[PDB]
Parts: C-alpha cells; sequence; structure tokens
RNA sequence: CCAGGGAACUCUAAGGAUACUGCCAGUGACAAACUGGAGGAAGGCGGGGACGACGUCAAGUCAUCAUGGCCCUUACGACCAGGGCUACACACGUGCUACAAUGGUAGGUACAGAGGGCAGCUACACAGCGAUGUGAUGCGAAUCUCAAAAAGCCUAUCGUAGUCCGGAUUGGAGUCUGCAACUCGACUCCAUGAAGUAGGAAUCGCUAGUAAUCGCGGAUCAGAAUGCCGCGGUGAAU
RNA sequence: UCGAUGCAACGCGAAGAACCUUACCUGGUCUUGACAUAUCUAGAAUCCUGCAGAGAUGCGGGAGUGCCUUCGGGAAUUAGAAU
C-alpha cells in the first residue's frame, strides 16, 4: 500500500498502545455493578472523550511488508501475495502443499 | 431475441448503440430464429507499441437455439471495429443457415 | 439500535453546544457534523444545521424527534 | 364464531382460528386460551358460548384491527409528515430497513 | 460410454419381503436419499393393496402387476441420410422393469389421493387390471410401436 | 503454469530453510522478523556470493546458517565483519543469534550463484545469449547432470519482449525425487527487468 | 514423576528427540513409559495465486503440529539430573510439567 | 470369545462372538431398540442368517463413529471377521456374498472450485 | 480404550508389509497386450488429490510487489470531519428460501466427522418468552469447552386449503459489538403476512459413497455469510 | 473509487465498506512534508494538563535531566534552516 497509509496504521496503533491500559480500567469500571450510577456514567463519558483512534476498531492489520489491507492471515502476519511466494521458497516452517 | 450492448473501458453513446442496433436489425431479419445477441465494445489496450491499428475491439457473442457463434474485430476506430464485427457475424449466420436448410435433403 | 443499560449517545461537543444554547434559548443555528447523535428532550425547540455530506440542512427541533437520530432529517444521497 | 367484530372459521382448532384477528398471531392465541381456560385442540364450533364471552374479554387486552391498524397508520403516518429518511421511504414506497434498493426490491416495487 | 460395459451395482434386497424388486421400486420411489421414507409409502402401499384385495403374496402380486406393465416394443430415434424416421426395437430385459417401475411411480404421482401410500396402492390395483396412467402411457408406447411397423 | 521447484519438493527430498517452532500468537512475530532479516541480510551481503541461508531458531537465541563461495569477503580479517554485521543482527533480532558461515564447493552447482552470475553480466551489458551460453556450459561441466536456464524480458532492449531459454541434461521437474536446485532473480537493466531463471539437476 | 511434552512442525524430528529424551533416562537405570503420540494440529490455508483474479486458481497449504509426551515412572536423581543438559532446542519445544 | 473388527464409512465395530443362545446387544442395548431403521436391522443379522445359524451366538458388539447404517455394516463387518476367526471353512461361503471384504468408499473430499465433490457451478448458455 | 487396575480391543501417530498381470485358463505375430478365474482388504491406473510439456490468446495483473519511460511537486503529494462505495423506471450472471402431505407443527428418543478456543471457549446457578445479563468454574487443551448434530425413529394433529404451506415487507419493543448501528449491523420478541400452487423459448451439473438431501466447522473478522474453503450423515437412477 | 468483460469477467481482486479499511465526494487544513539519508542549533525520550475547534490542529503551564565515554562527545529523540 501507499506510505502514507502504512505511517497512517503506524500511528493509528501508536495511540492503542499508549490508551491500552487506560481503556481497560475504564471498562472494568463502567461494567463494574458496585460502582455508582453517575460514577460509572461519568466513566463512560470519559470513554468517548477519548481520542478517536485510541480504540482498537479502527485498526486494520495488514501485510507486513506490502501493507496489503486484503487477504490477510494472523498466524503468519502476511498477505495472501507475499505468504505465497515464501511459503514455495521454504522461508515459512512447517508450512507445505496441502494435498489429501 | 435478446439486444445487450455492454461497454468495457468506453462509453457507449447513443451513435454507437444506433451503430450496433441497425446491424443486428439487419442480420435478424435475414435469420428469425437467433436467442440473443451480446456485444461487447472495449479498449483494451493504449497502442504503445504499434500505434493503436487494433486499440478498439468490437466482440459479439449471439446465442442461437442448440449452438453459440462468437465473433470479434480489433481495429484503430470503433466503427470500422463494429462493422468489421457485423460483417463476420452476419457470414457467420448465414453460414449457420444455409447448413441448417442443407441438412434437410 | 442501542443498549437501554448504556444510555443515549450524545457527541461531547454537540452537548457542549446546545447546553450553551439552552441557558440563552437562542434561534440562531447550531451548525453540526455529529449526525449520530441522540436527539434528547432537552433540545426541543430550538435548530441545528446537521451536515449532510456535501452541506448543512437546517433541522428546527419538534417534540416528535427525541427518540431519533440527528442525521434521520438530513438526507445524504439526492435522488429525483 | 365472530370475536373482535370477524367471523373467524369454526372448523379448526381454537389457537389456529385466532390468528384469522388482525393483531392476533400464533404465540398470542396460545396465551389467550391459556388465560381462561381452553385448551388449543378444541375446535371454534364445540366453544361454548360462556367461554366465547371469556375469550371475547380476553382478545380486548390485545391491540386488534380496530386499533391496530389506526395505531400503525398513524405510526407510519408520523414519519410521513415528520419528513424523516424513514418517513421519505414510506412516501416514496421504497424499501426502509436498508435492504436492496438495485435488484430485489420487488415487495414494495409491485 | 463408447467404452466397456461398465459392471452395474448390486442392489440390496428390502427387509420385509427380501425381494430385489422391491428394493428396486424402493430405490425408485425414494428422493434425496431418503430410503426409510420411501420404504414406508412402498410397504404402506403394498399392505393396503394386500388387505383391500385380500391377498397373502404382496410380493407376488407386485410381480404380477409389474410383468402386466413393463412393454415389449418400444421406438427409437435412429438416422439415415439426416432424416428422422422412429424405429420399432425390442426394449431389452433390465430396461423393461425399469420402464415399468418408472412409470407406475410416475403415475401414481398424479392422483388425487391424500398420500403418496394410497396413491400408489390405487395406482397399483389399476395396474393390476390394466387400467391407469401406466398402462395409458404403456398403451400409448405401443401404439407409436405398431403405428410405425415399417421400419424394421 | 509451473509450480515452484523447492516448494513441491519441500517435504519428500528437501528441507525448509528456516527450523523454529512457534506458538500460533508467536508465529507472526517470528516469522516477520525472520523475513526482516532476510532481506537486511541480502541487500548487505550483495556484493558478496550468497546463496540459500537457513535461520533456523532455539528459544532465545538463534543459529543462522549462510552458505557463500566468498568465506574470505563475508568473515572479513580474523572475523572482523562477520561480527560487524552480527551486532547489527542481534539489534534488529531477538536475543543475541549466532550466525555461522558454510562453503559452497562447486559455485556452478548453486542455481542462485549462477542466476545472479548472469544478472550480473546482463546488468554489466554482456550479450544475452552468450551469458547463457556461458553459464550452461560451466554448470554442465562442473558435474550438474542438467541445467536449464531461462532469460525474459527486453533481452538487448528490443521493444517487444520475449523469453529465451537453454537446456542441457536432464532437469526432470515432473519428478519428484530430483534434486533439482532453482532460482530466480532479476537484472536490472537500463530497459527495464530481465527476469533469469535457472534449474540445476543433480541427482536422486 | 516428571512429564516432558514435546511438540514441533516435523514428523522425523519430534521422534528423533522424543527417542534421545526417552534414551536418557533408559539408559540412566530409570523406566520410561513410551512416547504416545497425542493428536495433531492440522491446520489448513487458502492462498488464491493469482494477484488479481481466478479465484479457482488457489494453493492449498498445511501447517501440521506434532505433539508426543512421555513419563517416566520414578525419577532417579542421576536419570532426572541430565534433562536440562539435554540441550534440544532449535525445531520442538520441550514443556517439562514436573509434577 | 472371537473378536472381530469390522469397519464402513466411519464407523469401527468391534464384536465379540461366543456360542450361546442369540443375544445381541449392541453398544449395551438390544439389537431392534438400538437401530430403528429395519435396513440398518437387516444388515447385523446378514451374515449370522446366511449359513443359516441366527440363534447360535451371543454377540457383546461395540460400534463408535459413523451413523446408522454405516454402522450396520461395520457390525455386518465385525460379526464376518469374527466368524471366519471361530471357522475358516466359513469364509468360502461368507466371501461370494462380499461380507469380509472391507467396504472402502468414503466421502469423496470438497475440491476447490467445485460446490461438492463433483457438483460444479452452472453457467448459463 | 475397558475384554478380563488391565496393556487385550478401539483409537491416536511414526516406521513398515501388501499389489507385482505374481499364479491359472484362454485369445494374440511363438509378442506387446487383452478376456475371464483363484487367493487376498484391495486386481490390473484400487478411490481421491498435488504435480499443468513446447506454445496460444500483444489473455489478466504497473491497484500486492518490483520495474523502463511519461507525467504532478503550496500538488495528481499529506492530515482530518461528514458523506459515498449500500442509490434505482431497468436488464443480466451467480446463489439461497419456497410453492408443501415423501410435508408443517408439538412432545419424546437416537447415530457423526472435521475444526476452533487468552485477539478466547465457557461447566454450573440465577434473572429473562428470547437474543442475552450477573456471579462463578475448567481449559492453551485426546484433560475443560464450542456442542445440541440435523435429516432419522415413535405418537398426536393438520386433510389439500394460498392453508397449521410459504416467510418477503412493514409497525412496535429490545440484546450485543463498537467512540459511534440515521444514512448503513447482526440477532430476539410481539404484530402484519407479499409474491409464490412447480415455472416459455432456451439452458446447466452429475457415472458411485457420485448426484440429491441433511446438518456441523473454519479463514477473513470488534460486530457483520445465503459467498468461499472444509467435514461427516442418509444415499440413488442410468 | 478502481480493476476483472466469450468460453477462460459478472458470491471475480474483496478471506468479510457504520468510522477505519478508502483509493471517490464536500468542507477544513500542511508544504523537505506522515516516511529515508546529508546538516547545525537546545533538550533524555517520556508522562500529566488547560482552553478553542467537527477534528486535523493553534495558543499556553508543571514533573523528569538519560546511558557509555567524560569535557570532541555517540546508537534514539522532539520543534526548523535550506538545498
Amino acid at each position: 500500500a501507499k506510505k502514507s497509509m502504512i505511517n497512517r496504521e503506524l500511528k493509528r496503533e501508536k495511540e492503542v498502545a499508549k490508551y491500552a491500559d487506560k481503556r481497560t480500567k475504564l471498562k472494568e469500571t463502567i461494567s463494574d455493578m458496585n460502582a455508582s450510577d453517575e460514577v460509572r456514567m461519568d466513566a463512560m463519558l470519559e470513554l468517548q472523550a477519548l481520542p478517536r483512534n485510541s480504540s482498537p476498531v479502527r485498526l486494520r492489520n495488514r501485510c507486513a511488508i506490502t501493507g496489503r489491507p486484503h487477504g490477510y492471515f494472523r498466524k503468519f502476519g502476511l498477505s495472501r501475495n507475499m505468504l505465497r511466494e515464501r511459503v514455495m521458497q521454504g522461508d515459512v516452517p512447517g508450512v507445505r502443499k496441502a494435498s489429501w | 431475441m435478446n439486444v445487450t450492448i455492454r461497454g468495457h473501458h468506453i462509453t457507449v453513446t447513443e451513435a454507437m448503440n444506433n451503430a450496433v442496433h441497425d446491424k443486428l436489425t439487419k442480420i435478424a431479419r435475414h435469420f428469425d430464429q437467433i436467442q440473443s445477441i451480446q456485444v461487447i465494445l472495449s479498449l483494451d489496450n493504449s497502442g504503445a507499441s504499434d500505434g493503436g491499428q487494433k486499440s478498439h475491439k468490437a466482440e459479439a457473442i449471439m446465442r442461437v437455439s442448440g449452438q453459440e457463434m462468437f465473433v470479434q474485430a480489433l481495429e484503430d476506430d470503433m466503427y470500422k471495429a463494429i462493422n468489421e464485427m457485423a460483417d463476420k457475424l452476419d457470414r457467420q449466420v448465414s453460414k449457420y443457415k444455409t447448413r441448417l436448410e442443407r441438412n434437410k435433403v | 439500535p442501542r443498549s437501554l443499560k448504556k444510555g443515549p449517545f450524545i457527541d461531547a461537543h454537540l452537548f457542549a453546544k446546545v447546553e450553551n444554547a439552552l441557558e440563552t434559548n437562542s434561534r440562531k443555528p447550531i451548525k453540526t457534523w455529529s449526525r449520530r447523535s441522540m436527539i434528547l428532550p432537552q433540545m426541543v425547540g430550538l435548530t441545528l444545521s446537521v451536515h449532510n455530506g456535501r452541506t448543512h440542512v437546517p433541522v428546527i427541533v419538534s417534540e416528535q424527534m427525541v427518540g431519533h437520530k440527528l442525521g434521520e432529517f438530513a438526507p445524504t444521497r439526492t435522488y429525483r | 364464531a365472530r370475536i373482535a367484530g370477524v367471523n373467524i372459521p369454526d372448523n379448526k382448532h381454537a389457537v389456529i382460528s385466532l390468528t384469522y384477528i388482525f393483531g392476533v398471531g400464533r404465540t398470542t392465541a396460545q396465551k389467550i386460551l391459556e388465560a381462561v381456560g381452553i385448551a388449543p385442540t378444541t375446535k371454534v364450533s364445540q366453544l361454548d358460548d360462556i367461554q366465547l364471552d371469556a375469550i371475547r374479554a380476553q382478545v380486548a387486552n390485545y391491540m386488534t384491527e380496530g386499533d391496530l391498524r389506526r395505531e400503525v397508520s398513524m405510526n407510519i403516518k408520523r414519519l410521513v409528515d415528520l419528513g424523516c429518511y424513514r418517513g421519505i421511504r414510506h412516501r416514496r414506497n421504497l424499501p426502509v430497513r436498508g435492504q436492496n434498493t438495485k435488484n430485489n426490491a420487488r415487495t414494495r416495487k409491485g | 460410454p463408447r467404452r466397456r460395459v461398465v459392471a452395474t451395482r448390486e442392489i440390496l434386497p428390502d427387509p420385509k419381503f427380501g425381494s430385489q424388486t422391491i428394493a428396486k421400486f424402493i430405490n425408485h420411489v425414494m428422493s434425496h436419499g431418503k430410503k426409510s421414507t420411501a420404504e414406508r409409502i412402498v410397504y404402506g402401499a403394498l399392505e393396503t393393496v394386500a388387505q383391500k384385495r385380500n391377498i397373502e403374496d404382496p410380493v407376488a402380486f407386485f410381480e404380477d402387476v409389474l410383468e402386466n406393465v413393463r412393454p415389449m416394443v418400444e421406438v427409437k430415434a435412429r438416422r439415415v441420410g439426416g432424416a428422422t424416421y422412429q424405429v420399432p426395437m425390442e426394449v431389452r430385459p433390465s430396461r423393461r422393469t425399469a420402464l415399468a417401475m418408472r412409470w407406475l411411480a410416475e403415475a401414481a404421482a398424479k392422483r388425487s389421493e391424500k398420500s403418496m401410500a394410497l396413491r400408489l396402492a390405487g395406482e397399483l390395483s389399476d395396474a393390476s387390471e390394466g387400467k391407469g396412467n401406466a398402462m395409458k402411457k404403456r398403451d400409448e408406447v405401443h401404439r407409436m410401436a405398431d403405428a410405425n411397423k415399417a421400419f424394421s | 503454469q509451473k509450480v515452484h521447484p523447492i516448494g513441491i519438493r519441500l517435504g519428500v527430498v528437501k528441507k525448509h530453510n528456516a527450523n523454529w517452532y512457534a506458538s500460533p500468537k508467536q508465529y507472526s512475530e517470528y516469522l516477520i522478523n525472520d523475513i526482516q532479516v532476510r532481506e537486511y541480510l541480502r541487500k548487505k551481503l550483495d556484493s558478496a556470493m550468497i546463496s540459500n541461508i537457513m535461520i533456523e531458531r532455539p528459544t532465545g537465541a538463534a543459529k543462522i546458517t549462510i552458505a557463500t563461495a566468498r568465506p574470505g569477503i563475508v568473515i572479513g580479517k580474523k572475523g572482523e565483519d562477520i561480527e560487524r554485521l552480527q551486532k547489527e543482527l542481534t539489534k534488529m533480532m531477538g536475543v543475541p543469534a549466532q550466525v555461522n558461515i558454510e562453503e559452497i564447493t562447486s559455485p556452478d552447482l548453486d542455481a542462485r550463484l549462477v542466476a545472479d552470475g548472469i544478472g550480473s553480466q546482463l546488468e554489466r551489458r554482456v550479450m544475452f545469449r552468450r551469458a547463457m551460453k556461458r553459464a550452461v556450459q560451466n554448470s554442465m561441466r562442473s558435474g550438474a547432470k542438467g541445467i536449464k536456464v531461462e532469460l525474459s524480458g527486453r533481452l538487448g532492449g528490443a521493444e517487444i519482449a520475449r523469453t529465451e531459454w537453454y537446456r542441457e541434461g536432464r532437469v526432470p521437474l515432473h519428478t519428484l525425487r530430483a534434486d533439482i536446485d532453482y532460482a530466480s532473480v532479476r537484472a536490472e537493466t537500463t530497459y527495464g527487468t530481465i527476469g533469469v531463471k535457472v534449474w540445476i539437476f543433480r541427482g536422486e | 514423576r516428571i512429564r516432558i511434552r514435546l511438540k514441533s512442525f516435523d514428523h522425523r524430528l519430534i521422534d528423533q528427540s522424543a527417542q534421545e529424551i526417552v534414551d536418557t533416562a533408559k539408559r540412566t537405570g530409570a523406566q520410561v513409559c513410551g512416547p504416545v503420540p497425542l493428536p495433531t494440529r492440522i491446520e489448513r490455508f487458502n492462498v488464491l495465486t493469482s494477484p488479481h483474479v481466478n479465484k479457482d486458481a488457489r494453493d492449498q497449504y498445511e501447517i501440521r503440529t506434532h505433539k508426543r509426551m512421555v513419563d517416566i515412572v520414578q525419577p532417579t536423581d542421576k536419570t532426572v539430573d541430565a534433562l536440562m543438559k539435554l540441550d534440544l532446542a532449535a525445531g520442538v519445544d520441550v514443556q517439562i510439567a514436573l509434577g | 470369545r472371537n473378536y472381530g473388527t469390522g469397519r464402513r464409512k466411519t464407523s469401527t465395530a468391534r464384536v465379540f462372538l461366543a456360542k450361546g443362545t442369540g443375544s445381541i446387544v449392541v453398544n449395551g442395548k438390544p439389537l431392534d431398540e438400538y437401530f430403528s431403521r429395519e435396513t440398518s436391522r437387516m444388515v447385523v443379522r446378514q451374515p449370522l442368517e446366511l449359513l443359516d445359524s441366527p440363534t447360535a451366538y451371543d454377540l457383546y458388539i461395540t460400534v463408535k463413529g459413523g451413523g446408522i447404517s454405516g454402522q450396520a455394516g461395520a457390525i455386518r463387518h465385525g460379526i464376518t471377521r469374527a466368524l471366519i476367526e471361530l471357522d475358516d471353512t466359513n469364509k468360502p461361503a461368507l466371501k461370494a456374498a462380499g461380507f469380509v471384504t472391507r467396504d472402502s468408499r468414503q466421502v469423496e473430499r470438497k475440491k476447490l472450485g467445485l460446490r461438492k465433490a463433483r457438483k460444479r457451478p452452472q453457467f448459463s448458455k
């Protein structure tokens, strides 16, 4: 993909990493049934006031090499295009052709 | 009998539609057993190493009862491609019609 | 729609704008791009300018509009 | 018999016949029949006038075609005169609940 | 298939009468692989005809109607000089039974009785005496086969 | 149209050039860092003649085995160039990884070195069929039971590209127990990219 | 009773590593109940091979995960003091429950 | 105590044979109680009744895997193997019906670009 | 796993055996080969898959990537909010669901394989008509779980009707995911109940565990499959 | 948004568009720039904040003074000065 899109994903994941723990504690606070109603509502308001890219839902994982937003595999971290080349070269351990 | 006129990588104009419909109805005048016609008008290359001469394409896939005949024509100009495609399609219609008529005797 | 336990979703900036407009009862439109915000009973009567993607369309919040999102009264596609 | 101003069939079972009232489906028919005393397997013809009146009073708690048709029409009219997106789809006779308006919108277009 | 005579599969006799003919009819009636279902319709129809006619051997009765149903002469589409005249030939014994069974099933499929078991029972009863759409179709085949009777 | 000769033989008569195990979460990180290592080191060791590299790793450290035909230039004087790359390899990789250099006894039997030599000559403007024939001759005399080299592109600078191949010997591609080395590199010429594929067949 | 579980992607490397682990205990005066092969995890991938189109043009890959596991009957000291020196990594993961 | 293993499609029946009355125990329950399909009921008794000895052996059958007719076929194959284990001269008569040959037929795998093992997507002409 | 703690059996997963026209009878140029038979689990390519020659179509891909040339550099580069890719007189191509009685519904009662689970699956209990919610447990898994397989079998009912078929559309009330469900989510409940009664010319797939039918998984994925890739159940006709 | 266009395009790229993805549009913004090397001016980076805004961003206040070599200072780092 474009260098702009690769860097935009990088900066989109930087905020997620920066606000990972605050979101965890805040989610526990809002989900606690022992917390006061106003307390959990205020915590929810703070969650909605957090920066937009902080949420891990705007993250779209892409190929490490090419930054391809489609054809991604979680196990390998590569798109289909580069995954096929690496597998056929043999650089991916354990992976081989399938026939049954 | 159906007539579809699609255009790949080109904007088919009213003039192109007329220039295909008039010849289609001319072939359908002598052959009345045509099921469908699909004409694709394309611009398949930019002529980057030959200067056009095959830059526009006109292809016709026609389906008759029990057979399907396809013809195509490459040309620099789309109207000339259309006319050459139409002539090939007419010749193939005549060929099939005469074979079918001579199968009875 | 939305879980009732989570309450209504009002955008923070539009909430501040309408709260500071309710103390004046001013009639000039509140121009906002947030069309996902819940229409609350507090904001009945005054007028917003909801972005439709291209321009802003005025929406005078009547009584029978709470229960609706802001973008419902701002059509996005224009088909004749 | 005759419930809610309509003459429901009397040759079938009560739980099936009660669905002929606009506003009563099958779960509502089961609830109505369990409300008073009536087994769903009994035909309307065998139902006695005492339990006819019982069922007729039971149906009154459910918004049926008299009130229901008016309520549905009012609910649609509210959107139509509101001018919201759903109202616009209602006055233009197009799908409102986010369904294909490109190829498959026939139970709407005609 | 312009090749060898591929061997035919081995049918398994049905459990009740132990007859491969009834097993083949069960396969004919069966659709979507519901062999147990087809078994139950075939058994219901056979029991209905056995009770109605008071006959001890339903399998023998079924063999009788089947042999009464299957044709003897069919017509095929030959080709000589781009011409299509129908040639009457003699149906092969394996094809006779299959044609008869298919005609019985497709004739019982369009009866007015409630269940398919009742429809099949009625069709079997009619075919045992020489009536019904199965006999109608078989006689319409013989009509063509004898109204050609000139192309070998 | 043709399967990769090593990929279709990976489990029958061949072996992967990566021999680490990772949990499904760890597989992505290991493979990504492994690919990065391969790319960085292949760009760094361009001058030297390095063939297949086996980045196999235990827990913690790794043992990266690079096979080459220029051990002196790779290692450096008294291991002064192998360690300079060692520090960078650890700096970008995880726990300090030991890199060991193996020697290619017959550089004309390694499909990668032959392909890269052809590519270098093509980039230096050597006549394409001269290069093809030179490579085929050298490899077929160096004991190889078969060689096939294929050039694709604007050969010599022609506007219309073409594919020219040269075979000598067996190279039985459809046999799985063939021990067929394969390589596919590119020569960056002034008129584009030439694809240089080399198949070298050397037994069973 | 220490329990060693071996996991890998190669079905020969795992067998040879398990054989070595069995051999050290069986030759340092101890009894071992053999390496039972636990069910492999076979996971497959459908990578379509063209860069643009032809979804029917696929490459079917598979990555097997083989697992073996060995128990010793009695952990004599001379037998057990060898496992942490039997450094066999780089292809096989070894988990020692030591329970 | 002549034991045989039978297999079919996916089921694998282990059957134990003893000279007895004819009590068939299919996975802890009687044959007719376990098999609700009469087609699958015949198949179990087919080898026993083929050589005219239905009520001559007590059978301890344990099926596992497979459907309801695959299990019947597996039980038949296992009974066949146990019967030939009991007597070798049973095999000449019990082979002509094909009861000892394992049925290697299996679900053909779904192939790529296909709807099923053989079914192909349609295309109108 | 369970025949009698057992080391039998099933199973799991590594290494091997077998199958070779090896043997018999024929036909065949004293041949290759073919036809049939025995034994065997398998017989002649046992079934299935991977493997795709020289070339063809200037076939597809400069938008995975790389790349010669051309072109833009306060812009054709870059950031953000909102909209849009989801529009609809319409046509075409792929499917799914039906038109019912070989069936719908309500009770019971069975029989699988394969795959996934910390970027999680959840035993169990309680609240709820339900989607789900709270508490809590076991499990990086042949341990715990997804998960109940569905078609099937027995009983009752419906009795040929646009219906106890069909489940589109629409009105109302909700649950989750997510900063956010209006454009434009998936599910749940109540209500409505549309066309559709087997489909013209024409046209397609399939030769055996196949077609047909029935369920169950996975990749992508916060949520979002009627698609795709798989798995087994029943199981033909020719 | 773009690509795929007879069989061999049309549940195809796309193994999954609410935002993001996104390439299109409207509006608001930046210009060595979101990203790499040449450079010299200060500083450990980094964390917590206030207001204004739809946000991109703009204007301001506190805590911390790295590490190896040590008075040339260096792997990283924030705001440009220009080719």
